[PDB]
């Protein structure tokens, strides 16, 4: 089937330039037009640029005039986005869209997954975590809520895990989105914990761990 | 540029109810409106083009119709596959431009969020920072209002929220805030103050800690 591929995204500061690539194949990639459209972190959708299948004309956002550069090699089968200049302001996933038909008005019909670019001056890094137990403790419900805070990371690309003492994962988890803070992540994660005695007795803690490209890492969180 | 305008903005909706979300344009685009569906994580399928021809495999549940400045996008019967974000795109001109998305939610019964608050661990108050966490459980619908209260005192600027996708086993939500503070400014208050003001609540409850006294 016709599958579009992007790659190039990565972690980059301001000033700094990037490349993206999209591979094409299923479909006659030179007998259609190519498009880039980006989608900031939890934002809509926001179109990037444009060539034609001859590569004669090529039409860019106000925002990346002259700053991104938009080209392909036909024989390859490949879409290129040069991307210079970086600002905070291009950080989202980037998706190559192909066009339905030759007519100026074609909608996209094939999108790719994408690629996350994230531009921070901050540098990329693994997360700082630290446990969030509740004051005095959730006595008054039928579960205790312990939390895991991990923060200071880079890019955004996390995933919580959580063990009970005894080595086992923990189903009562909630994940909860990053916010930005100053060029760096943070996100929480929560579990929920049966108070009605088992609370803790023998468990004296569970494990909260967080994958990240730049390194996993784990903490000890209270009962 | 031509400015395109969605509404609704979100729409709480049940299997079998009839969709409609609008878009319309700051200039006449003449037809050439598209409609992209977008699932978290996914990427954008196209369902709509020229306002109203159906892209090859979308369900003729999906129709649009419009022209000049006002479109819309109606799903006849809501399945459960339907409940995504919505895009609509004017073709027209270039810079080609895309509304601000439609969410289609599941409804739901009302929920009240089980309120929490954690105090910063003592490691992270050694290192300089505090964060004060205040998490909302299980609520619905989506709008609640998290406000951070330091020794009765309204806090804003310092405060960052995080709702999480409509939970695929009950259709609520769960909010985080986070009141981050420099561990100086942190000691020289007591009170730490979570207002949540819900929906579902005749009351805002507040949650709070004095510090120090866990």
């Amino acid at each position: 089937q016709v599958q579009l591929v992007e790659s190039g995204g990565g972690v980059v500061q301001p000033g700094k330039s990037l490349r993206l690539s999209c591979a094409a194949s299923g479909f006659t990639f030179s007998g259609y037009g190519m498009h880039w459209v980006r989608q900031a972190p939890g934002k809509g959708l926001e179109w990037v640029a444009l060539i034609s299948y001859d590569e004669s004309n090529k039409y860019y956002a106000d925002s990346v005039k002259g700053r991104f550069t938009i080209s392909r090699d036909n024989s390859k089968n490949t879409l290129y986005l040069q991307m210079n200049s970086l600002r905070a302001e291009d950080t989202a996933v980037y998706y190559c869209a192909k066009v339905k038909f030759y007519d100026p008005t074609a909608p996209n019909d094939y999108w790719g997954q994408g690629t996350l670019v994230t531009v921070s001056s901050g540098s990329a890094s693994a997360p700082t975590l630290f446990p969030l137990v509740s004051c005095e403790n959730s006595n008054p419900s039928s579960t205790v809520a312990v939390g895991c805070l991990a923060q200071d990371f880079l890019p955004d690309s996390i995933t919580f895990s959580w063990k009970y003492k005894n080595n086992s994962d923990i189903s009562s988890t909630r994940g909860f989105p990053s916010v930005l803070r100053g060029g760096k992540y943070a996100a929480t994660s929560q579990v929920l914990l049966p108070s009605k005695d088992v609370a803790q007795g023998t468990n004296e803690h569970v494990v909260c761990k967080v994958q990240h490209p730049n390194g996993n890492k784990e903490k000890d969180v209270p009962l | 540029d031509i400015q395109m305008t969605q509404s609704p903005s979100s729409l709480s909706a049940s299997v079998g109810d009839r969709v409609t979300i609008t878009c319309r344009t700051s200039q006449s685009i003449s037809s050439y409106l598209n409609w992209y569906q977008q699932k978290p994580g996914k990427a954008p399928k196209l369902l709509i083009y020229a306002a109203s021809s159906l892209q090859s495999g979308v369900p003729s549940r999906f129709s649009g119709s419009g022209s000049g400045t006002d479109f819309t996008l109606t799903i006849s019967s809501l399945q459960p596959e339907d409940f995504a974000t919505y895009y609509c795109q004017q073709s027209y001109s270039a810079p080609r431009t895309f509304g601000q998305g439609t969410k289609v939610e599941i409804k739901r019964t009302v929920a009240a969020p089980s309120v929490f608050i954690f105090p910063p661990s003592d490691e992270q108050l050694k290192s300089g920072t505090a964060s004060v966490v205040c998490l909302l459980n299980n609520f619905y619908p989506r709008e609640a209002k998290v406000q951070w209260k330091v020794d009765n005192a309204l806090q804003s600027g310092n405060s960052q929220e995080s709702v999480t996708e409509q939970d695929s086993k009950d259709s609520t939500y769960s909010l985080s805030s986070t009141l981050t503070l420099s561990k100086a400014d942190y000691e020289k208050h007591k009170v730490y103050a979570c207002e949540v003001t819900h929906q579902g609540l005749s009351s805002p409850v507040t949650k709070s800690f004095n510090r120090g006294e866990c």
